[PDB]
């Protein structure tokens, strides 16, 4: 499933650890 | 409304955001647009391992990307990060 883009994924969101 | 006094480590006619979860990116408030890489520091080197630089400033953790693109967590902010704390600041 694409969330953002094509494949342009780099940095994960914020939440004090790489949260999906 | 309006205030001044330093800037967050960026060039100028961008603005840093982030997305719902607090993922840190580089828009262009004139024209609405999104990137990922920084203006002010260079294209080739985007992901510096600030370690040869200098040690990471309060509020952040260092890690790596599924393809292997290292990246930093500030929690100042609260948000993850792209380019480095210091290389946009040189």
């Amino acid at each position: 499933g694409p969330l953002g883009s094509e494949l342009e994924s780099p940095p994960p969101p914020y939440s004090r650890y790489p949260m999906d | 409304g309006p205030l001044g006094g330093s800037p967050p480590d960026l060039p100028e006619g961008y603005e840093q955001r982030t997305t719902q979860q607090g993922q840190v990116y580089f828009l262009h408030t004139q024209t609405g647009v999104s990137t990922w890489h920084d203006p002010r520091v260079p294209r080739d080197l985007s992901n510096i391992n600030c370690e040869e630089l200098g040690p990471l400033p309060p509020g952040w953790e260092i890690r790596n990307t599924a393809t292997g693109r290292v990246y930093f967590v500030d929690h100042n902010n609260r948000t993850t990060q792209f380019t480095d704390p210091r290389l946009s600041a040189n």
